């Protein structure tokens, strides 16, 4: 009956921003209270409402979306910015309302000499609308040009990986982002609150 | 895409009332956290105010504590200024900004918004005899 | 709970490296709270440059590049041109029962 979010969170493997990943978790009972009870959590944005609430008034759905970035712009992921992740990655709507946690995983994600296995979409044709894991692979162009498929002139890998290395700094470490995005329809709900 | 737009301003007299504002277009406006900020020319522009999404949360500098109201009314998608109590010190240039909304945080706190987006054009504040 | 400590001014060739250092207290940057840096042509609306202590919104097109210490932030314009002329404020919160901070103002300067 509990809501697995303590799943996501603790899950051995996340994914890249660029293709983060969604989790249409419903018709179970949330402990928010475990949520912001946390000593991990470095970060806590919640927008639209005090995590406070959230224990006591429930929603018609939820979704909790997750993946990876350097730790410095986790609060990028925020309601209406505009910026590299923002624009090309995930843009929260500027109507969002939900919550943003991440934390550092130094000891997870870190490797001593070289790491590359995260990915962030580096340019795009034009900007990203709110919610959609576009996992677009095609060789992005800027210009008159036939791309051909081959890197060269302008026509460019759209992605690009990163850097988690343990001995670099505390705003570059990898910090593991789960958003959690609310919302509310003409329909029936799905998660709720307890005693 | 957002437009933020400042009126009101004028040449005052130190002392007197007085009523700024600044009106808003190209996002949920309802639901933002915004700022208003001073500008001496020549000098470092401050800080002035802070007002919560709702309205219900308030913050004003030190400098310009009590003296100063902040309003906004959702509905009419807009923000205002009323002035009490002026001084020629404070007659600079006024900027309604928008940032990130201000996040409520973890055990219930709220938090202002950290840094601001977009900026309205600016209205003149001349307090002036 | 000081205002962020700035340069007057700084100056660098066109299209090289340069820094702007920004210090502030305890309370000020070294409690935890992050710093942003703002743009502002002269007698103009100021415009944001570089709100994570390290991101780029749009239209910062690159050359804007900032960092974190334990109490001393920094952004490297690398590479400047006479359209980065402007003054920079360095805005951080403040713990000193206080709002958020601005920088005193600081001046590029290109090479005449």
């Amino acid at each position: 009956n509990l809501c697995p979010f303590g799943e996501v969170f603790n899950a051995t493997r996340f994914a890249s921003v660029y293709a983060w990943n969604r989790k249409r978790i419903s018709n179970c009972v949330a402990d928010y209270s475990v949520l912001y009870n946390s000593a991990s959590f470095s970060t806590f944005k919640c927008y639209g409402v005090s995590p406070t609430k959230l224990n006591d008034l429930c929603f018609t759905n939820v979704y909790a979306d997750s993946f990876v970035i350097r730790g410095d712009e986790v609060r990028q992921i925020a309601p209406g910015q505009t910026g590299k992740i923002a624009d090309y990655n995930y843009k929260l709507p500027d109507d969002f309302t939900g919550c943003v946690i991440a934390w550092n995983s130094n000891n997870l994600d870190s490797k001593v000499g070289g790491n590359y296995n995260y990915l962030y979409r580096l340019f795009r044709k034009s900007n990203l609308k709110p919610f959609e894991r576009d996992i677009s692979t095609e060789i992005y162009q800027a210009g008159s040009t036939p791309c051909n498929g081959v890197e060269g002139f302008n026509c460019y890998f759209p992605l690009q990986s990163y850097g988690f290395q343990p001995t670099n700094g505390v705003g570059y470490q990898p910090y593991r982002v789960v958003v959690l995005s609310f919302e509310l329809l003409h329909a029936p709900a799905t998660v709720c609150g307890p005693k | 895409q957002v437009q933020l737009v400042e009126s009101g301003g004028g040449v005052v007299q130190p002392g007197r009332s007085l009523r700024l504002s600044c009106a808003a277009s190209g996002f949920t406006f309802s639901r933002y956290a915004m700022q208003w900020v001073r500008q001496a020319p020549g000098k470092g522009l401050e800080w002035v105010a802070v007002i919560s999404y709702d309205g219900n949360n308030r913050y004003y500098a030190d400098s310009v504590k009590g003296r100063f109201t902040i309003s906004r009314d959702n509905s009419k998608n807009t923000l205002y200024l009323q002035m009490n109590s002026l001084r020629a010190e404070d007659t600079a240039v006024y900027y309604c900004a928008r940032g990130p909304p201000g996040y409520y945080d973890s055990s219930g706190y709220y938090q202002t918004p950290e840094y601001f987006q977009h900026w309205g054009q600016g209205t003149l504040v001349t307090v002036s005899s | 709970q000081s205002v962020l400590t700035q340069p007057p001014s700084v100056s660098g060739a066109p299209g090289q490296r340069v820094t702007i250092s920004c210090t502030g207290s305890s309370s000020n940057i070294g409690v935890g709270y992050d710093v942003h840096w703002y743009q502002q042509f002269p007698g103009t609306v100021p415009k944001l440059l570089i709100y994570g202590n390290s991101n780029r919104p749009s239209g910062v097109p690159d050359r804007f590049s900032g960092s974190k210490s334990g109490t001393s932030a920094s952004l490297a314009i690398t590479g400047l041109q006479a359209e980065d002329e402007a003054d920079y404020y360095c805005q951080s919160y403040d713990s000193s029962l206080s709002g958020v901070v601005f920088g005193g103002g600081t001046k590029l300067t290109v090479l005449g």
